[PDB]
């Protein structure tokens, strides 16, 4: 109960998908003889984990954080290579600052997400896959 | 073959491109057996349900069991082409290292459908 | 000593990391195994047992023998390369002394390499990486036509698999041209008086392919109770090694403060 | 010469070694197989291991014997994991001589007629010496190692082998 | 009861289990299968499961119990992997029983009225273990799990399956 509301809906499924993945990460690399439901989730937590990398001295804060998350458990960023994503997270938190400030505002104020702010990063997930 | 596609349940009709030209094998018929070509070959269930399939080489061993056998490399339906216009020309045109592989890759391709 | 033992778990608890995560990927081969083994025993017989039904098989006539032995050159698969060359050499001596074999894979051509050297001459490593192909039975069946024609009594050895439990040793065989036309009973086929030469060929290398995909899942069905036991018999070193971790632990607390003890209390 | 809890480490009888010209060890281990004596064959030395005592016959058998034994104990972890199948065709082979040579050192003592009821037996020095001599060699190899166990020389070995062939 | 580095030769751990007479393991994992409370069955152990303490009656049944839960956890292996069609049909009646028997080891608290709001309910010893083996001996092993999940007694499981029905 310490935990944002913004953040116990994006990062509660992301707890409990890095735990069956613990051993599915270290013994799929051997061979290629894995299932596409068990490969599946190495194909997404290797850029959750990839997305939890963060620079020196460099605190994102919770409206800043909550976006990225929410696209790690749908899995909207499977498709980009473990090269670009850390990019991809850098040029996607400054589109949004300067396509939904009010949002990143909103949440920044109250912290809570309905069902209608949820609608609202769909259209953000639209813009970034022809970059 | 690569694919297995026939069970050997109930009689059925076929035919087949034999060396010895394309033949028909029916109900009990001879244990007539020698190697087929690559050509189209046409089977059809009763009642006159219209299938196909292609095969590329192999015998068509038959038993007096009223029940016909065929082994292939290919078999797959006929839905299932610059690149081998060029590998006909390219096949056309051989110096004396052994052409035998020139020759015998456009003979599958004498079907063409 | 104890700066090895937490070195030396750490090695054996992810051994267990290795042969545990081995079972369950066999298993999935198994499935793949077997429609790769229906692609060749649904096959294949429709040219050999249908065609073991004119029987010409033993011929009378004393030759030279042929014994192609089938496998593949990844190990960690239990005992197959082992019984294999007991089951060529229990019917060696008692067969006799003529004998040839063509070996298939990096780990026969020293099984039996380094016992009948001189009954090979030709043996190609690099058979089992994957699921082995038609393209390579063409690669090895053409030479053994191809150095000489020789023997009539050609006879493949492989393993038969049921209900993957266990490898099974036996001696299948494949007919020769000279055996194929000298049958007692042949006369009911209508062959147009075409090749009978290219009949023995075209079994021959599709025994091969028949025997690299049945003793190709005696290699899976088998490499599971190697790396099953590998993984009840790692646990039961694993406790041995972690109770001794603990008694090692409890001696450096002990040996160390009686140490200070000892200093402390000298005054 | 006590060892306290199986420890050679311990300051009592680490101090005792030096003042022996030559040690024979007890191991708890090999008393657990079924081996008796338990004498620990890597680890019972002697002074009288040399060429200018017992001459070249006796100490190439000993120092045969030595690297037999140890090249089986070396690889009890593939062994105990992997299993005797992943081995090669000569570490195989080895093996199998060892656990006959490890189950041959084994000897009913005179004593022992209480606890086995066995007859004592008393092996000749130069007797034992051919004894491993028609070991290491191609001879006798085909006998199983149950025909070792509590044996005295091999001309006890053949006496249970002519049971065995029956 | 905690234990010093998993430590059960330790001597603080080691002194407390010898005046102990039972055990009650909770297992987080237990939780994560929607049992609630999160009891292990397999490693929770008691001094008074004896026949002289509780009898034939109580020792047979407990004893039964765990067997079953020690085979689902041995046929786990096939079950999450292979599936539920490669078993003996007592087999796959046992994996069933299992799913019985694990899901009817849940039980709601009374005092949960306020985080759970399910009524509490409160059963007693005779009316459990009579329960059991209605469970067990092919009697009503065609309902679903929902039957046994979170119930009490055995006079409520069929009262809950006139409910289930429709």
């Amino acid at each position: 109960a310490a935990q944002v509301k913004a953040m116990k809906q994006v990062a509660g499924s992301l707890k409990l998908f890095l735990a069956q993945y613990r051993e599915v990460a270290a013994f799929a690399q051997f061979g290629s003889d894995l299932d596409a439901s068990t490969k599946q989730t190495l194909t997404r937590g290797e850029r959750l984990t990839l997305l939890l990398k963060q620079k020196q001295a460099s605190p994102m804060s919770s409206e800043e954080m909550v976006p990225l998350i929410y696209a790690g458990v749908n899995g909207y960023i499977d498709n980009i290579p473990v090269k670009q994503v850390e990019k991809f997270e850098a040029e996607f938190v400054s589109y949004l600052h300067a396509n939904e400030s009010d949002l990143l505002k909103d949440i920044a104020a109250t912290g809570e997400l309905s069902k209608e702010n949820l609608e609202k990063l769909k259209s953000i997930t639209e813009n970034f896959v022809g970059s | 073959l690569t694919q297995s596609i026939y069970n050997q349940k109930e009689v059925t009709q076929v035919n087949i491109p034999s060396t010895a030209g394309e033949l028909g094998i029916l109900a009990n018929h001879v244990p007539t057996i020698q190697q087929l070509k690559p050509g189209v070959v046409e089977v059809i269930e009763t009642n006159g349900e219209t299938k196909s399939y292609f095969i590329s080489g192999g015998f068509a061993t038959v038993q007096p069991d009223s029940e016909l056998s065929v082994n292939s490399i290919e078999a797959f339906q006929a839905e299932d082409k610059s690149l081998t216009a060029e590998a006909q020309k390219n096949a056309q045109s051989a110096d004396e290292a052994v052409a035998a592989e020139a020759e015998i890759e456009l003979e599958v391709l004498e079907a063409l459908a | 000593t104890l700066r090895e033992i937490e070195m030396r778990l750490k090695s054996i608890k992810n051994i267990e990391k290795i042969t545990n995560t081995m079972k369950i990927v066999a298993s999935t081969k198994l499935g793949k195994a077997q429609r790769a083994m229906a692609t060749s025993k649904v096959y294949n017989e429709a040219s050999e047992k249908v065609f073991e039904n004119s029987e010409t098989a033993v011929p009378e006539n004393i030759e030279k023998r042929l014994w192609v032995v089938v496998s593949s050159d990844k190990g960690l698969c239990g005992s197959i390369h082992s019984q294999l060359a007991r089951t060529v050499r229990r019917k060696l001596l008692d067969g006799e002394k003529l004998i040839d074999i063509v070996a298939v894979g990096e780990k026969i051509k020293a099984q039996l390499g380094r016992s009948n050297p001189e009954q090979m001459r030709l043996s190609f490593g690099g058979t089992g990486k994957e699921a082995p192909t038609f393209e390579e039975a063409a690669h090895i069946a053409d030479e053994i036509l191809a150095l000489d024609t020789q023997y009539d009594d050609i006879e493949i050895v492989y393993n038969k698999v049921l209900s993957g439990i266990s490898f099974e040793p036996i001696m299948k065989e494949s007919y020769s041209a000279k055996a194929i036309e000298d049958a007692p009973k042949f006369g009911q086929y209508e062959l147009e008086d075409d090749v009978v030469k290219n009949l023995a060929d075209f079994s021959l290398a599709n025994t091969i392919y028949a025997a690299m995909a049945e003793g190709h899942a005696a290699e899976i069905s088998a490499r599971r109770n190697a790396m099953d036991n590998a993984s009840k018999n790692a646990s039961d070193m694993i406790n041995k090694y972690s109770i001794l971790y603990n008694r090692t632990r409890q001696a450096v607390i002990t040996n160390e403060l009686v140490d200070i003890i000892t200093g402390a209390s000298s005054l | 010469v006590y060892v306290p809890a199986d420890d050679l480490t311990d300051p009592a009888p680490a101090t005792t070694f030096a003042h022996l010209d030559a040690t024979t060890v007890l191991s708890r281990g090999i008393s657990e197989l079924g081996i008796y004596p338990a004498v620990d064959p890597l680890d019972s030395k002697s002074r009288l291991l040399d060429i200018d005592v017992v001459g070249q016959e006796h100490y190439d058998v000993a120092s045969n014997v030595q690297q037999t034994l140890q090249a089986y104990k070396s690889l009890q972890d593939i062994i105990a994991i992997l299993g005797m199948d992943e081995l090669s065709e000569q570490d195989k082979l080895t093996v199998e001589r060892a656990r006959k040579i490890q189950r041959f050192l084994s000897q009913p003592f005179t004593v022992a007629e209480v606890f086995t009821g066995i007859e004592g037996r008393l092996v000749s020095l130069k007797d034992t010496v051919r004894s491993f001599k028609e070991i290491l060699d191609g001879k006798h190899d085909a006998l199983p190692e149950a025909a070792f166990y509590m044996v005295g020389g091999i001309e006890e070995v053949v006496a249970k082998a002519e049971k065995l062939a029956a």
